[PDB]
């Protein structure tokens, strides 16, 4: 990098390190993701190839921009736009104060626009967690880290099982479903909506069975009525305790009726009935932020 | 849109992906040392390696598209470079599409020593940099998947007969072996192959195209369709370690080279 000066390490994963970097002659600050190729027995990792190609076709104001890809000697640098903070650091800094309801509603609205754009382009993110949601000082929030993202077919086929971070993993994944698609991202966004409201992870499990039981304790143990096919799923056990669904006035006390309605539709057990990102945008909870558009036909 | 996110929005993004991924039917004119049959023997061989490693039809079609689109950026490729360009297109495709793709050494091994792991690593970077990292096309087989679901109507859960999918896929595999297929959009080719196994009514219902949109590709595909009919279509195979509901998505190989002569 003959013009980007590395200023600070901001991230680390299996495939490389992320740096804050400042352009010397411009003062343009970017995020540099370095992938060392000389250490990989399989060349450019599948995660780097998927992230690059998927991001070249996903330009949206609520999706972190991939500015450039550079091959240098035994390295691959991905240049991204820089955002000064993630939603996890912001929720933690506001844990005693709270996040004002209009900012919660605005961040949710924007995340849903970024997500509806992904889903309409047949892209599943599959790693929605507060640390992958980046905020700026101008009220914007964007989706970042498409390293676990995947293009999906219509119809979908059997994909990678072990796919979302535990606390944000949808129950159809935990119960061993053969198929999944866009509804897994909506479940993670529902968990984050509640986390913004209470400043506590909604379902903070320490294992797969514990994650399922925390979900069941809040939403009630699903049955064939609320979720046709639950009892025939690979990891369903008739021995599961039978908890009653808790009232959302206790689950998310600062939330209003419209907020509670939207949250319950994003956390619907049945992936086929769970609200889509496009339909979530039309929910009355956002009526004071968006105006409906005239529909042809 | 033939589909029942917004129906027209998802469908228009799909149609506008063929309009951004450009491919030319006479790319072998930029490589005067090459003949159209060299491409056919290469793609046919790539199908056989796909079947050996139980790779998905999607990863064959990604490799086919990376190869044809990569050659449009190059010039003066020799017959001896072909095996490396193809096996490296398949390496990228399998890493993008499979959950547990074959290791780099398996890709080097299948070339019988003609391509080393380091040559494949050098080639995959040349390929990906020349394609400007545009590695997410809507392949020919991906359109067939879309059409087969709408025929048997939820569009995201796979609900359709496996054996019929295999018979249409078999026809597309022959047509892709001919460079003139690249004149027709990928969605047009899949709809035209589907038409040969059904009708314009089923075609229009599952694909949204009118018969005038498809008419030219249908007439071009005519000889390929009769050679398959003359021989009798294949039966759905079973593959060990591959679930039954996914068996139709595994790439297969047959005497398509002989069939292509007619
Ligand atoms: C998504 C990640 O958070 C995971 C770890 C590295 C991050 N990262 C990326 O991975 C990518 C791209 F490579 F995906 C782009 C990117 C851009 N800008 C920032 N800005 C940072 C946000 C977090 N903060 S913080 C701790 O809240 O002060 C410091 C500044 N980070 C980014």
């Amino acid at each position: 990098m003959e013009n980007f000066q590395k200023v600070e390490k901001i991230g680390e994963g299996t495939y490389g390190v992320v740096y804050k970097a400042r352009n010397k002659l411009t003062g343009e600050v970017v995020a540099l993701k370095k992938i060392r190729l000389d250490t990989e027995t399989e060349g450019v990792p599948s995660t780097a190839i998927r992230e690059i190609s998927l991001l070249k076709e996903l330009n949206h104001p609520n999706i972190v921009k991939l500015l450039d890809v550079i091959h240098t000697e035994n390295k691959l640098y991905l240049v991204f736009e820089f955002l000064h903070q993630d939603l996890k650091k912001f929720m933690d800094a506001s844990a005693l104060t709270g996040i004002p309801l209009p900012l919660i509603k605005s961040y949710l609205f924007q995340l849903l626009q970024g997500l509806a754009f992904c889903h309409s382009h047949r892209v599943l993110h599959r790693d929605l967690k507060p640390q992958n949601l980046l905020i700026n000082t101008e009220g914007a929030i964007k989706l970042a880290d498409f390293g676990l993202a995947r293009a999906f077919g219509v119809p979908v086929r059997t994909y990678t099982h072990e796919v979302v971070t535990l606390w944000y993993r949808a129950p159809e994944i935990l119960l061993g479903c053969k198929y999944y698609s866009t509804a897994v991202d909506i479940w993670s966004l529902g968990c984050i909506f509640a986390e913004m409201v209470t400043r506590r992870a909604l379902f903070p499990g320490d294992s797969e069975i514990d994650q399922l039981f925390r979900i069941f304790r809040t939403l009630g143990t699903p049955d064939e009525v609320v979720w046709p096919g639950v009892t025939s799923m690979p990891d369903y056990k008739p021995s599961f305790p039978k908890w009653a669904r808790q009232d959302f006035s206790k689950v998310v006390p600062p939330l209003d009726e419209d907020g509670r309605s939207l949250l319950s539709q994003m956390l619907h057990y049945d992936p086929n009935k769970r609200i889509s990102a496009k339909a979530a945008l039309a929910h009355p909870f956002f009526q004071d932020v968006t105006k409906p558009v005239p529909h042809l036909r | 849109s033939p589909l029942p996110a917004n129906r027209e929005e998802v469908w228009k993004i799909m149609l506008n992906k063929e309009k951004t991924y450009l491919r030319d039917q006479h790319f072998l004119e930029q490589h005067p040392l090459l003949q159209p049959k060299m491409r056919a023997i290469l793609l046919d061989w790539l199908m056989e390696v796909c079947e050996v490693y139980k790779l998905h039809r999607e990863t064959f079609y990604l490799a086919q598209d990376f190869f044809d689109r990569y050659m449009a950026t190059q010039e003066n490729v020799v017959k001896t470079l072909l095996q490396l360009i193809g096996i490296s297109s398949l390496f990228i495709a399998a890493k993008l599409e499979e959950i547990y793709p074959p290791k780099l050494h398996q890709f080097a091994y299948v070339t019988d020593g003609a391509c080393s792991g380091d040559e494949i690593l050098t080639m995959e970077l040349m390929i990906m940099k020349a394609l400007k990292w545009r590695l997410s096309p809507l392949t020919i087989v991906s359109w067939l998947n879309v059409y087969m679901q709408v025929a048997y109507l939820e569009v995201l859960l796979p609900q359709y007969p496996q054996q019929i999918f295999i018979q249409i896929a078999e026809l597309l595999d022959l047509c892709v072996l001919d460079v003139d297929c690249l004149e027709f959009p990928y969605g047009i080719l899949a709809a035209s192959a589907l038409y040969h196994f059904s009708s314009s009514e089923l075609m229009q219902k599952v694909s949204g195209y009118q018969w005038c949109d498809i008419e030219n590709c249908v007439k071009w595909m005519v000889p390929f369709a009769m050679v398959i009919r003359e021989t009798g279509s294949s039966k759905l195979k079973h593959f060990r370690g591959v679930a039954d509901e996914d068996a139709h998505n595994i790439q297969t190989h047959r005497d398509s080279l002989d069939l292509l002569d007619k």
